[PDB]
RNA sequence: GGGGAAACUCACGAGCGCAAGACAGAGAAGGGAUUGACAGAUUGAGAGCUCUUUCUUGAUUCUUUGGGUGGUGGUGCAUGGCCGUUCUUAGUUGGUGGAGUGAUUUGUCUGGUUAAUUCCGUUAACGAACGAGACCUUAACCUGCUAACUAGUCUGCUUGUAAAUAACAGGUUGUACUUCUUAGAGGGACUAUUGUGCAAUAAGCCAAUGGAAGUUUAAGGCAAUAACAGGUCUGUGAUGCCCCUAGACGUGCUCGGCCGCACGCGCGUUACAAUGACUGGCGCAAAAAGUAUUUCCUGUCCUGGGAAGGUACGGGUAAUCUUAUUAAUACCAGUCGUGUUAGGGAUAGUUCUUUGGAAUUGUGGAUCUUGAACGAGGAAUUUCUAGUAAGUGCAAGUCAUCAGCUUGCGUUGAUUAU
């Protein structure tokens, strides 16, 4: 009997609110390799959490520096040594299908010196090459001077507006310090429809409109004449 | 306001186009086989591509 | 017959997983012979709602954001032994998903 | 086993339920239960009659029909208890007499009014963060 | 500006104390760097805060010279992020081809048609991208499925008033049922059927019938390209630069203030009353909420005139318990009878009660008085076509306590348009 007993509301806000206490720990730390999100499964037994990356090899750490660092850190705030809280690092097959990750690259090409146009090409470009049905990539900030000014790169398709908005696109944005002030950063690809059960694509319901209209097949068959000698 | 959005159209014209031996003055019947032929996500949707198909198809009992 | 009457709760953030649960445990414990199950009672869905100012900084018209978190509950009785559930629940149930039980003769 | 001679119709009207049980006997009309004679607004009474009078006192007199109201307000709970006892007289005949019966009823309430078999479609339109009401808004200074 | 400020919040004002001045260079230090502190004396204050006084304590440090932290402090015209507006209007592009030396154009049009760059169709354009649609949520239909001791009906029993039986309440019970309730699957509208207008064939428009449902069914969510040097650096451990730095714009404490009044604006609340007020009677609602022990919702019971108390008996961390009910308008009866009468209740005076260390510059609530303008409101001017306006109460946010605000909910329920 665990402990107190709490409004199926009340103990499911503070679910959610411990999730995304999670993710703002995991991000802001796992900050290298590409962090995607987290399936926690929770027990009063122990506490799953799975950290999904582009670069789970960055997640479990040196000699298993950060994969403690992390298990530990929790253990800090809702411990329990008894490895109950135990971390996980998923691999995130497809690189660039992965909005989070790509504006990691991103990330990293600009604070490298590589110019904006060269930059956003190349994430742009290796995003539909992963896949993508559609890439578009913003950029607004002091774009090499005095007034703020807002960057635009799209490929391919795109969803702008509708339900399936928030289903076919993946969208993170970051900000980036310069010693000049800060940079916006927003990539949103647009995942490919699959309507595989056994895939780790993208979507799995078809766009509303997509209407195809499957033509009709061949066929050839036999008869069960009465015969006549 | 009752028009048709263009998908609407095309879809009633290329399962009529297709189907047209198949397809009957039935509305009811016709949305069955429209359903059973294609990939129409809306339900909804799918309705106003064989009403207006069948509207189609009492056009073409015309020739025009 | 050490008969023992198992409550099954299934309280989920969102639909498409718990109706998984409720839909695949019925599916095997009426397949299993030492079985008595009450079916699916599907609890009254309850919904959180927050209402808020959208803009930080009060300037603009009036906007406001609707948000929801809606919570299904799902109740199934059992007739059976301690071990035949455990033998039921050897499923691979989603994330979020909490699942209570009650044992009483 | 079991089998009652019995008939549940429903009436309903923004919110507001009629549950209607119908058996045969000796004219009993039951509304929460009390006798017509009692309901809140001894105007709205009249509505719940228009229905027995609109049939004859005959159909009435051979049934005892106990109906269970708790709508909303007092004038949609009465509509409710109108359109049960309506919807039982004729789902009575339905099942109990001869099929041709009960569409004698039908068009003869159908007829008169529709708000006795129907349902009346409409309830209440949810307010807007636009304005202080439905579709009413905070005043706009101009000038 | 979630802006309902008693403190706090808080930035503002008066006064007071803490350093949480790290990290480095140099000087200091166990023969002491430095904290603490009775007691009087000072304070607003048992603040060693300060002075007189002298004993503890252990290098956590002092000292300078640099140099940080932190900051609701400054620049939204340095900026991210977010949001408002143009506008939810219906627009916006690019490939190839056509025209122009060129900015540019055609494509996105003459005419119809549509809520719509929505279609018909035209056609030097052809193919395409994002937007409206499509979509998603909620509402309206399903006597047919799926089920139900945290819904309810029925069937056999039995109980109370009654003469019984009827009638009406109550208790049960059945692997009984689903109409009511719940919610999950799936139905269902698509503009369908019929005739005029259109008519070129058309897209479509109209009217009638059937229909739970025909204004794309109703109400919403989402919301294109540009842009407004719109707004926020006082929401942000998002930041550039510039400010402050220990008698600091850091942080804390005590007490004030943001509600100060000759007035000028802008949302609103109550009303001028007999289509009413007051006294009494009357089982009609919806949606929300709710605890770690007593700390949350609170039912039963006891005490008070009353607000409110008590802890007597209890359920619930919830379709199980506050509840299937505790709304108010409405309806029946009675009093008043046009009388700024009290309709109206501002202002004010003792008393009592709750929240809180504290309410005095009235927290809220109860009692008895006091009883103002107001007699339907000029020039102007705002929303608003259906369970919509209006009226009427109920919730939820804020919240210890405070709604006249906000976000929702239901009841009563219409004039005029189309
Ligand atoms: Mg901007
Ligand atoms: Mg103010
Ligand atoms: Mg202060
Ligand atoms: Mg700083
Ligand atoms: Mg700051
Ligand atoms: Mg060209
Ligand atoms: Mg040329
Ligand atoms: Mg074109
Ligand atoms: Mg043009
Ligand atoms: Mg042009
Ligand atoms: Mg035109
Ligand atoms: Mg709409
Ligand atoms: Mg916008
Ligand atoms: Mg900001
Ligand atoms: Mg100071
Ligand atoms: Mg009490
Ligand atoms: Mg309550
Ligand atoms: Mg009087
Ligand atoms: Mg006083
Ligand atoms: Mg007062
Ligand atoms: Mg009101
Ligand atoms: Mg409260
Ligand atoms: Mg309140």
């Amino acid at each position: 009997k665990t402990t107190r007993a709490i409004n199926k509301k009340k103990k499911f806000v503070a679910d959610g609110v411990f999730n995304a206490e999670l993710h703002s720990f995991f991000s802001k730390s796992l900050q290298d390799a590409g962090y995607a999100g987290i399936e926690v499964r929770r027990t009063p037994t122990k506490t799953e959490i799975r950290i999904k990356a582009t670069k789970p090899q960055q997640v479990i750490g040196v000699e298993g520096k950060k994969h403690k660092e992390l298990t530990q850190f929790l253990q800090k705030r809702f411990g329990y040594s008894d490895d109950q809280i135990q971390i996980w690092a998923e691999p995130i097959k497809f690189k660039g299908l992965c909005a989070s990750a790509q504006v990691e690259a991103m990330n990293y090409k600009l604070l490298k010196d590589v110019p904006v146009r060269l930059a956003a090409n190349y994430i742009i470009k290796s995003v539909i090459q992963d896949g993508a049905k559609g890439c578009e990539i913003i950029i607004s900030g002091k774009l090499k001077q005095q007034r703020a000014k807002t960057m635009k790169f799209k490929q391919g398709y795109m969803i702008c507006t509708g339900q399936p908005k928030n289903d076919y696109i993946d969208v993170a944005v970051r900000h980036v310090f310069f010693k000049q002030g800060i940079m916006g950063v927003k990539v949103k690809i647009m995942l490919p429809y699959e309507p595989n059960p056994a895939k780790k694509f993208g979507v799995k319901t078809p766009i509303p409109d997509n209407v195809i209209i499957h033509p009709p097949k061949q066929i050839t068959d036999d008869k069960e004449i009465r015969t006549a000698v | 306001g009752r028009v048709r959005t263009k998908t609407v159209k095309r879809a009633a014209k290329s399962l009529i186009e297709h189907y047209y031996s198949k397809l009957t003055n039935d509305f009811h019947f016709n949305k069955k086989i429209l359903s059973e032929v294609a990939q129409v996500p809306s339900k909804r949707l799918r309705n106003k591509i064989a009403g207006f198909a069948t509207h189609l198809m009492k056009r073409i009992q015309k020739g025009p | 017959v050490k008969k023992v009457r198992v409550r099954i709760t299934l309280t989920c953030k969102n639909l498409k997983s718990v109706e998984k649960a409720t839909s695949e445990i019925v599916s095997r414990a009426k397949k299993t012979e030492q079985v008595e199950v009450k079916g699916p009672v599907r609890m009254p869905t309850k919904t959180l709602v927050i209402t808020v100012r959208k803009s930080p900084c009060g300037e603009g018209s009036k906007t406001w954001d609707r948000f929801e978190m809606r919570i299904y509950k799902r109740i199934i009785d059992l007739t059976c032994n301690v071990p035949d559930v455990k033998t039921i629940t050897n499923f691979r149930i989603d994330p979020g998903v909490e699942i209570e039980l009650t044992m009483t003769a | 086993q079991q089998k009652p001679q019995l008939v549940q119709t429903f009436g309903r009207k923004k919110n507001a339920v009629a549950v209607a049980s119908v058996r045969p006997g000796k004219g009993l009309l039951k509304v929460n239960g009390s006798p017509i004679d009692m309901i809140n607004p001894q105007i709205l009474q009249a509505k719940i009659y228009e229905p027995i009078l609109l049939l004859g006192q005959q159909k009435f007199a051979n049934l005892d029909i106990r109906i269970r109201v708790r709508g909303s307000g007092y004038t949609s709970q009465v509509y409710a208890i109108r359109q049960a006892l309506s919807k039982g007289i004729v789902a009575y005949h339905a099942k109990y007499v001869d099929e041709n019966s009960k569409r004698e009823i039908k068009e003869q309430l159908m007829q008169y009014d529709r708000s006795l078999l129907v349902a009346d479609p409409r309830r209440m339109e949810p307010k807007k963060c636009g304005g202080r009401g439905a579709r009413s808004k905070m005043q706009k200074a101009y000038r």
